[PDB]
């Protein structure tokens, strides 16, 4: 299965930034460069970062190098434990 | 497809048998794109406002249900690519559900999440 990794994102600004990566991949799917990220998680309380399910930290730096909100955590990424996906998205 | 893509924060609210996240006006001009022709969710509100509920936790961006463990999980790997709650709070009237039943299709609650 794909694995998690967090992405630092704008304080406050993660849904926005979610919607924006997502209306992209709809814009460039059918590109040469389509997004080869699964999905993103944005926990309605979790601000600072956001989850991106994608198999390599290539992926996630491809998916991410669109808006400049997550350019600071575009230098790195950081996995997410495994046991951690059950934990991700409990309300 | 963009069409099952809602355009607008406003006025979202998920359905009960897919969980399918849409706006009302999508919900107008098409209804669901799930169990449209087991629904008739096409062509009318007050049903539409029994069938959908307005309160979901959480949602998922799943496209490929084939290969997806949150698909799993969810039951929506036999769904089309769309977007999906992950609870869905509601009910569907008795008589939806007797028809439903007759019909062949069991209605599995949604509300997968923990009350307490």
């Amino acid at each position: 299965d794909p694995n998690l990794w967090t992405v630092k994102c704008k304080i406050g600004e993660e849904r926005a930034t979610a919607i924006s990566l997502m209306r992209k991949f709809i814009a460039y799917q059918f590109t040469d460069t389509p997004l080869q990220i699964k999905s993103v998680v944005a926990p309605e309380h979790v601000k600072g970062y956001i989850y991106v399910e994608a198999y390599k930290q290539t992926h996630v730096k491809q998916a991410i190098e669109g808006v400049g909100n997550l350019r600071l955590g575009y230098w790195n990424q950081q996995m997410v434990p495994i046991k951690e996906m059950t934990d991700v998205l409990k309300v | 497809a963009l069409e099952t893509v809602p355009k607008d924060l406003r006025h979202l609210r998920a359905c009960l048998l897919c969980s399918l996240v849409k706006t009302i006006d999508q919900f107008e001009y098409d209804g669901c794109d799930n169990c449209d022709a087991y629904l008739q969710m096409k062509g009318n509100r007050e049903m539409v406002y029994d069938c959908t509920s307005s309160s979901f936790d959480g949602i998922i961006a799943m496209m490929s249900p084939e290969d997806s463990w949150v698909s799993k999980w969810q039951r929506v790997s036999n769904f089309k690519p769309g977007v999906y709650a992950v609870s869905v709070t509601g009910r569907l009237p008795q008589g939806i559900v007797r028809e439903l039943k007759s019909r062949g299709v069991a209605y599995k609650s949604r509300d997968t999440a923990i009350k307490t």
